[PDB]
């Protein structure tokens, strides 16, 4: 004879999803970390002996939920900030005059009182600016002016991704996998639960990860379907690879008041000389990093001939590498980085021509544009790269050798590289188990 | 400075359409000004026949003209082009290109607004039509 | 151990601390961790509720007046407590979960009425 | 057709301060500019006053305009023998959406 | 001698008026993606014995639907086009009557330049800015609210919504057969939340609701009283068919940066008024059951219908939301006949179209319907009107029912009629026998 | 019988349904009023919570309490009510004056515990 | 040997802030009073003895919470009023027909946004600066946007309870003479404070609560030469003011359906803004407030200065007078001095100034409508907002100058006698209850 | 008498009064406002209620336990810390460690205790 008891506080859980909310290291940070609830100062890491859990960053809607979270912060930041409406304007722009990139853009401009009209002679990246009339010249429409307005972005605010750590409610728990060399799923054996996950720098980038958490002691290859051409690879280092940017052009900002009482910023001479921007990196490593993606690339579909081109080609946000470092926009042309062969067999650094974009739609929308305001001085960046996101395209039948584009066209790709670790669990307290007891009446 | 000089057929048969046209020099046909044309028939009062925004880009014409004439431009060659369809012996008369700036007249936060064609800064050297059999 | 540590641990003993799993359960960002904090007293609720019905409030171990139903499970008491954990142990029960609620439900209604009488 | 009026001749003699008038409606001389011209024998016109009494650049203090509710009139003093010419008025006219210029002043 | 005892979760309630969440089964003005997806299994439990009082005009319920209403409406229309640059003067002349082919020249993307348009707009939604003067027309509404496109995107389809308490409370349902409005209601039903209700606005003439059971019946918080709307629920749905034959083919144009302006560029056909169909055969014989019903309320006087009560369009015509447009039917040709004790066809209805409405009656705000592309046709069921008795004077023998009401609260009430929300209060006491040990 | 299935139906049938009545008590416009809906029902809730622990009933669907019936209340025996009353009208019966009798309990419960710990 | 035992309920507080939610009494108001939950009705005064509880107005999170709560609702009930952009172009102005006074004119929108309208508007000189030297142009066009005060929502200060959650007490501190911070008795607990009046001022605060029997000084280093000292005045000492122009309001449509309100006429002559107090009161409230400063600091010598120095907003009186906003001269005020041993009306003069930024914001811009006719406006002063001006030690005397620059002060010397704490009901102490089983 | 009137009262006398302090326990812009202040007092109350549930206490005022009195604690005596010492001083001198002592109870006693129970 048996009878049903519950127990409560029981320690079991369930897959789920729920919402989160951040908290940041101890106002003008466009991620409002400073509004964000301070994080706590004891990483309280609990260890699960002999859990054994499954993990599946690719069905998980941490990273869901987290690019929804980051685009409303984009926006709820921008939403302050001066509306651009009044630049939408023929522009009468000329070749810069002190390497054909920049235009110097002369254009009529309105001024506080709404009866007067300002002449502003500014210098806009030729990216930015659409010839109005294809045929002729010295017409050029600021881009993005046929699809929606610009919002300028703050000056005082920055861009920088500082860590924020994504916890979940109490009465949740969010799991961190810890084996040594766990691909993207896979059944996880030194499992480990934590209040919530660690700093996670939102960083944003395009056809590579900057500043990202690496490998442990071997690369790492993730993804739902390998041999799948169209799913995305992203690929984790064990040893980043650092690359400095700079922007060579000095430029001078200026500022003239549009509207009541609303600043507009831009470039208003570049003193010296006028150099494009670029971003170095040591060929050395780049070179040993790749020899060892290749050997491992190598590993989980056999030993074939693994190539690297340069882009699958398209527009420049999904073709060329973007940063955030600086308060500025670069967009890379990483040819170089992905024009290597290497079979079974297998000063000094790489050069990446790169190109600055002021208007941008960072998250691929058409609705919304806004305009980055130059930054004054020669900005410098430097930058960690420890992870690749990868996509073949073999769609021919691979015989001997096929070649890795980087890319992915999706921004949710390079925020899964930090999220493989987590998975949200709903504990349930309650549980029902047999046992020989009987409660008295 | 700006200089305005017309081009066309002087003698034109009636019932067909009157086409000639206007060289600009010295400006960019797609300025802020309006290219307008004008007409003076033989010692007679001056009338306005319509108007191509060179901005703007888009005709107008007078109410009591605005079925007979369509003004087109040509940005590639910098000339405006008058098209006088189904002319007759009343429309003979000195055609003269003129000009006019579109001066702004206040802003708003949707768009600005400026002056219709009037004072005419330059004038063209003029060319003599005359419709007869 | 901690919060939650004992999960891996052998189901009889990983039931001598429930007690710190239960005292774990309690303007972009403000209404985000708003939407989010009234959800864990909700999760709270929904299962501190039913002990508040089922006679076993403020009580970690609760047994009840329910016979088990071999249906549910055929394993014995033995194998139980002593080789597997929590983790697959609901996952075989899952399935009469809810029904075995309210069974405990009518149960417990019908010992307050009996010992409303009977009193 | 013109919509304005104006006298169709004012010719004399020269050394004086002869006023050329020029009358319309609400619809265009009493809503904007009131520009002036003036028309050589056997040539196209030119430019004399703009807006309503500024002067453009080339054109000597000679001449000058004035405005008064929906009439209009130039003045003009110290005349030459160069002076023997068709001046027109001219004005938007906001019921017929276009210019229209006076029957011409013949001096 | 006898102690007291205290119960916990007794089946009680309290009427009670409490915030309702909504629930359907993107793409719409109701933006019911953002709604909780209702339970497909209706949860609907039976009450025996029961006999709850109920009210609905007194009903809270109406009210908060009516401002929900107006809110989704609100945030629909939010992140759209802001027409406020048509405050220009329009040039119209007549089409090559009820139409104009106004003129004038808009603010392209780049500020700098502008661009000349010809539109056609209703006489409805164009006044003239001289008065008598022609020409010099300018858009109505441009001296009262800001005119406001609904994005082409979002349709007015009156999709389902149901109307949800949260937890703690529940909503009662009235299932008696031919409920008389008010009353206490013999065979009631507790269902967790309100079953889907089509919130199509319409007024003079309900459309698309829930049809009687067995007869007409008639609902009045006081029938004698003139001033209190007489909501009528038709048994036999009424089909009516309209259509605007006008092919209307549709222009777009890009004014200020990214916001588009959708208009009436050219129709191509013949140009004709729109109107709305009705079997005579059945709207007649409608009448006479709704006259037969009537006489039971009032004594034995006859009963005759008019042509409304005359003045502004917006309450004293039918308006339906139909096809994407929005429609101002004149329905004096329904109620024009007289009844007495003893007692190819279709009725014609003729129909004004209206892009600048102002829906809920609210000065300050403004709402623009873009033009649909091609014609559009629309068939309905009527299931529903609202009267009004012109009973002013002391008539003996007469009694003159007039369509209006003019309250758009109306259109609801006549659906949430067998609602009732109520808060739980599962805490009792009661004598009881018994003592608690030490 | 289902939620609140036995509202019209005797005392004693309906004192038997309790467990089911009390435990189904559990773009931004909706999410605002579905969220201060929610908390307006965990609120409610809590309301009659708190009343169940001051006054020595926690978690207790039937309750006992040291506070005598007074007639003044009601004046009918224990059989009508408890086999011909429902519990709706009943409630109207006590619809006055029914916080006399809440805070009689709460009262009486408070001196209660404490006489115990002075005994123990 | 003892057991430890636990209690629920006990009577025990924390010092810890909270959120806090206003209660009106029981739409058209700029506080949304209406909107605020009501207040109940008899506000709960119970009595305490034997707590002797500490209180500290400059280091409690309440009075922030008000000033960032008031600022709110300001913008709250300002946004949707129309919103007068079109009102930013150039001005021209000559002399009205009086220094103070510019009859400007201009184009505005009318209802059609291809159509403008020539207005006669009379704008004083403090909201109008040259664009060059006729053209004038309006104040504060160049730092935010111009927003028109709805006419329908008056500035009338009404009371406003503030409110805590439920498990969250607000004490109430009643002794005699409360100075500030030390130990407060006869500490009383209510639900929630009492109605207090949101009132705009500056350098002197308006119909707030007096002291019960003598004039009160206090600061948070009544020694430091920085800090605000806030006078709290044993009696009211009454202040009249009124506006002599009897102006005349003129209404017309601007863009989409909006309207806007300008001083179209002045009807008579044109008189210089005042106010009056009694000579008699004034100068023994002052004199009182020298005998109760003799014994805090100073060489026996008091000496009262006319302000420190600065723009118009804190060196000058603020008022809020049925819509209008007045900025007078306090010169008159503080122009006496004395000594151990010790009509008939003071007269301030002041300037009419409609453009303003009261909360001391630069990103935002109130334009207060002018209001037909003279206006009048009687208060109470209860308190003054002091500050020495030591800059070299004290040898013989020091300096008192009104001011602070500061708007929470005006705040403090309000819930000064208010401290939130939060209630924490769970506690332990030793017994020998033990537990059976 | 009222809410929180025993504040500054004997120990004794605040040990009989603790019910009503329980039962008290629990235009745009009025409305986060009151939301978010009304979702802490259910936090609030919730804080310390959950506390008395895993130690067993659930509706007992004057709950027990079976833990030890540790010296190091209080160097005091029974007699005079309840004879005319108040709660508060009383508790501003113990909130030194309080999460310890919630641990004994919490589970070196509420804990342990139901599982000894359990072997019935
Ligand atoms: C391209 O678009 C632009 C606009 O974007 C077109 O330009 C506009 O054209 C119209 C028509 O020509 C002009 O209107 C005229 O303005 C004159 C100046 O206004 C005076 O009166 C105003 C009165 O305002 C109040 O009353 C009027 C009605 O009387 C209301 O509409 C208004 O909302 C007010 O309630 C004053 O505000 C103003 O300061 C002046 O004192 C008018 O005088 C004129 O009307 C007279 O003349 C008309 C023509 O005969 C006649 O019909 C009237 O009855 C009256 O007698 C008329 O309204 C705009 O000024 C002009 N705007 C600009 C900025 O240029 C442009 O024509 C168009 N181009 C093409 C090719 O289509
Ligand atoms: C990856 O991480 C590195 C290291 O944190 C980031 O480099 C940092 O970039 C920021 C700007 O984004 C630099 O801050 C600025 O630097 C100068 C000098 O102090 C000054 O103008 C400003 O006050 C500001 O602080 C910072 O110096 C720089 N740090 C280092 C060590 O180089 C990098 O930006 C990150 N990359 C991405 C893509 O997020
Ligand atoms: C893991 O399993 C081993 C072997 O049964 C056991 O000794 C150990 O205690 C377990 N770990 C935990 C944390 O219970």
């Amino acid at each position: 004879n048996l009878w049903v008891t519950v127990y409560y506080g029981v320690p079991v859980w369930r897959d789920a999803d729920t919402t989160l909310f951040c908290a940041s290291d101890a106002k003008h940070n466009v991620w409002a970390t400073h509004a964000c609830v301070p994080t706590d100062p004891n990483p309280q890491e609990i260890h699960l002996d002999n859990v054994t859990e499954k993990f599946n960053m690719w069905k998980n809607n941490m990273v869901e939920q987290m690019h929804e979270d980051i685009i409303s912060l984009w926006d709820q930041s921008l939403k302050p900030c001066v509306k651009l409406t009044p630049l939408c304007v023929t522009l009468h722009c000329t070749n810069v005059t002190s390497r054909e990139g920049l235009k110097n853009c002369s254009f009529n401009m309105t001024t506080e009182l709404r009866d007067k009209r300002q002449k502003v002679y500014s210098l806009f990246y030729r990216l930015d600016i659409v010839p109005i009339n294809e045929n002729q010249g010295s017409e050029y429409r600021l881009i993005n002016c046929n699809t929606s307005a610009i919002t300028q972005a703050c000056p005082k605010v920055s861009f920088e991704p500082i860590p924020i750590h994504y916890c979940t409610p109490a009465g949740f728990a969010i799991l961190k996998c810890k084996d040594e060399g766990f691909n993207g799923t896979g059944l996880c054996k030194n499992v480990s639960t934590v209040q919530c996950t660690h700093g996670i720098k939102p960083v944003v980038s395009t056809q590579l990860l900057l500043n990202g958490s690496l490998a442990e002691k071997n690369i790492i290859i993730r993804s739902e379907n390998i041999t799948n051409n169209a799913k995305i690879i992203i690929v984790q280092l064990v040893q980043p690879v650092t690359i400095k940017c700079i922007r060579p052009n000095n430029n001078t900002v200026k500022s003239i008041r549009i509207g009541p009482g609303q600043a507009f910023y831009y470039t208003g001479d570049i003193i010296g000389d006028i150099r494009q921007a670029h971003c170095n990196v040591t060929r050395s490593r780049w070179n040993k990093t790749l020899q060892e993606v290749a050997e491992k690339l190598r590993t989980y579909f056999g030993n074939k001939t693994i190539i690297f081109a340069n882009s699958s080609g398209g527009d420049l946000e999904i073709t060329t590498h973007s940063f955030n470092c600086g308060g500025e926009f670069f967009y890379c042309n990483t040819s170089g980085l992905f024009n290597s062969t290497w079979y079974v067999n297998s000063n000094d650094t790489i050069t990446l021509p790169c190109r600055i974009k002021q208007i941008i739609n960072m998250w691929q929308r058409a609705g919304q544009a806004m305009y980055a305001p130059p930054i004054p001085g020669v900005i410098k960046c430097e930058s960690n790269i420890t992870g690749l996101l990868l996509t073949r395209d073999g769609g021919k039948d691979n015989n001997v050798n096929e070649t890795f584009r980087p890319g992915g066209s999706d921004m949710r790709d390079n925020w899964r590289s930090e999220l493989y670790k987590y998975k949200v669990v709903e504990i349930e307290p309650l549980g029902v188990a047999p046992t020989r007891c009987k409660r008295r009446v | 400075q700006v200089q305005l000089r017309e081009s066309g057929p002087g003698l034109v048969k009636p019932s067909e359409t009157l086409s000639l046209t206007c060289a600009v020099s010295g400006a960019s046909i797609s300025d802020e000004y309006y290219w307008t044309w004008i007409r003076q028939p033989p010692g007679r009062g001056l009338e306005w026949i319509g108007y191509f925004s060179g901005r703007d880009g888009y005709p107008h014409y007078n109410r009591f003209l605005e079925s007979r004439v369509t003004i087109s431009v040509d940005t590639s060659k910098k000339q405006i082009s008058l098209r006088l369809t189904s002319v007759t012996a009343a429309d003979t008369a000195v055609y003269f290109c003129a000009k006019a700036p579109r001066s702004f007249l206040y802003g708003d936060d949707y768009g600005d607004f400026y002056t219709e064609s009037d004072y005419f800064d330059s004038w063209g050297q003029g060319v003599l039509v005359t419709v007869s059999s | 151990l901690g919060f939650l540590g004992a999960a891996g641990s052998t189901m009889g003993a990983a039931s001598i601390t429930l007690t710190v799993q239960a005292r774990n359960l309690l303007t972009h960002w403000g209404i985000k961790q708003l939407q989010a904090r009234v959800l864990a007293v909700e999760h709270y609720l929904r299962d501190q509720q039913l002990l508040g019905i089922w006679g076993c409030s403020g009580k970690l171990i609760c047994c009840t007046n329910v016979p088990w139903n071999s249906s549910w499970s055929n394993k014995s008491l033995d194998e139980i407590w002593n080789n597997m954990t929590w983790l697959q142990w609901d996952k075989e029960i899952n399935n009469y979960t809810q029904l075995i609620y309210r069974l405990i439900e009518e149960s417990q209604n019908q010992q307050e009425k009996n010992e409303k009488e009977l009193l | 057709q013109s919509v304005l009026t104006q006298p169709p001749s004012a010719s004399e003699a020269a050394r004086k301060s002869v006023t050329i008038s020029c009358s319309g409606s609400s619809s265009n001389i009493g809503s904007n500019s009131v520009s002036w011209y003036q028309q050589l024998p056997e040539t196209a016109p030119k430019l004399l006053i703009y807006n309503n009494n500024q002067r453009p650049s080339g054109v000597p203090d000679r001449f000058s305009g004035s405005k008064s509710g929906t009439s209009a009139s130039l003045a003009i003093s110290g005349l030459q023998t160069e002076d023997e010419a068709d001046y027109y008025c001219g004005a938007w006219d906001g019921s017929l959406r276009g210019n229209v210029f006076g029957s011409g002043t013949k001096l």
